[PDB]
């Protein structure tokens, strides 16, 4: 029943919600809506797509100096290893981002040129 | 860009939905009491009176 | 009370604290079935209740 | 590069594999492919006390009052 | 009552008339034997210790004092050991 929700607005005052859900397995799920149906993405696919990351920088950006907090470390164990388990590929930014563009190619009405 | 910080032990300073930086809770109230004294006193050329500075204390 | 608990290396990480909490809330010490609490209120209208 | 139950690479920060699902004496990264010796990373120990709100009772209420 | 006729009633109760021979001290020491006691209601804190490199979990569960839970719930020391042995594990 837990989750977070932002309502981002564009500079032309157009809105777009982005919901993160918490699964009881230990992983989290990005959620959005482009047309009138929803889509569910794991967020490490989106964390590795936004910029050129390390994998400790995902750890060092959620965890502060509270390395000894064993709640936060163990729930983040499942989040990072779960992405390596499901996706043995998708290793740098230009390869995660082609997978994310391949699934949403037909729904974002992309050209045959893109 | 040079902070290495997260969590509620610090307080995150955000302007319109982006992170500007990180500062302590004790200094984060002092620079939330300072920015209200500087937007009401209209001598500062960057702080509008129409600004909303919502400080959430720990 | 302290007991060891061993697993192999094929198994990936279990939380094992959300497991123990959700089993400690289900394991009963002394339960009469379908009864959760027994209260002695003040005696209303003479009779003991 | 050993924090909690997980370990990272010293050169690209990538999350290394579990050191008991890999063949012995060597743990290899997947981006730098920097082979780390499986012998003595550490003894991977993590202690986790319960949430202190997890077990509500009539007797826990006597702790903070008295 | 009227509309759903629920056998899964939201708050079931039961009223038990006390005999006039037994007194009020023999009643509130009797309701402790009926009211349920969870294993959650006896534990102060639990500390796991996961060691790997064979996944070894050291489940150390810390209770209240025996002068503290055997007075509130009247749970004895030997009854608490069998719930761990035969009911919890
Ligand atoms: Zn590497």
């Amino acid at each position: 029943h837990y989750g977070i929700q932002i309502r981002s607005v564009r500079p032309d005052q157009t809105s777009q919600t982005n919901v993160l859900h918490y699964l009881n397995d230990g992983q989290v799920t990005f959620r959005f809506s482009w047309r009138k149906n929803e889509y569910l993405v794991p967020v490490v696919m989106i964390l590795k797509a936004l910029c050129h990351t390390s994998d400790r920088e995902i750890f060092d950006g959620i965890i502060g100096n509270d390395v000894k907090d064993s709640f936060l470390t163990d729930r983040l164990e499942l989040l990072l290893r779960g992405f390596k388990k499901r996706y043995p590929h998708l290793q740098n930014r230009t390869q995660v981002l082609q997978y994310l563009g391949d699934k949403f190619r037909v729904v974002f009405q992309a050209s045959p040129d893109q | 860009s040079h902070t290495f910080a997260a969590g509620p032990s610090l307080c995150c300073v955000q302007i319109d939905g982006k992170i500007i930086g990180w500062v302590s809770h004790e200094q984060g109230k002092i620079i939330a009491d300072t920015l209200r004294y500087w937007k009401v006193e209209g001598k500062t050329p960057g702080l509008p009176i129409d600004l909303e500075i919502g400080y959430v204390p720990p | 009370c302290e007991f060891k608990l061993e697993l192999a290396a094929d198994t990936e990480k279990l939380l094992m604290v959300n497991i123990v909490e959700e089993i400690c809330r289900k394991s009963i010490i002394r339960q009469i079935p379908h009864i959760d609490r027994c209260v002695h209120p003040e005696p209303e209208n003479g009779k003991r209740v | 590069s050993v924090v909690g139950s997980l370990i990272f690479c010293l050169d690209c920060g990538d999350l290394l594999e579990n050191p008991n699902a890999v063949l012995g004496s060597n743990v290899e990264c997947s981006q730098c492919k920097a082979i780390y010796p499986k012998s003595q990373f550490s003894n991977l120990k993590v202690v986790t006390t319960t949430a202190d709100d997890a077990f509500p009772s009539s007797l826990r209420a006597k702790k903070s009052v008295v | 009552i009227v509309m759903t006729a629920s056998a899964a009633i939201k708050t079931p109760q039961m009223t038990l008339p006390i005999w006039n021979d037994v007194s009020d001290e023999q009643a509130d020491t009797f309701c402790k034997s009926i009211s349920k006691v969870l294993l959650s209601e006896v534990i102060d804190k639990v500390i796991v210790t996961e060691t790997t490199g064979a996944r070894s979990y050291v489940i150390h569960m810390r209770f209240f004092d025996n002068n503290e839970y055997s007075e509130e719930y009247d749970v004895s020391k030997e009854e608490l050991q069998n719930v761990i042995s035969n009911q919890f594990i």
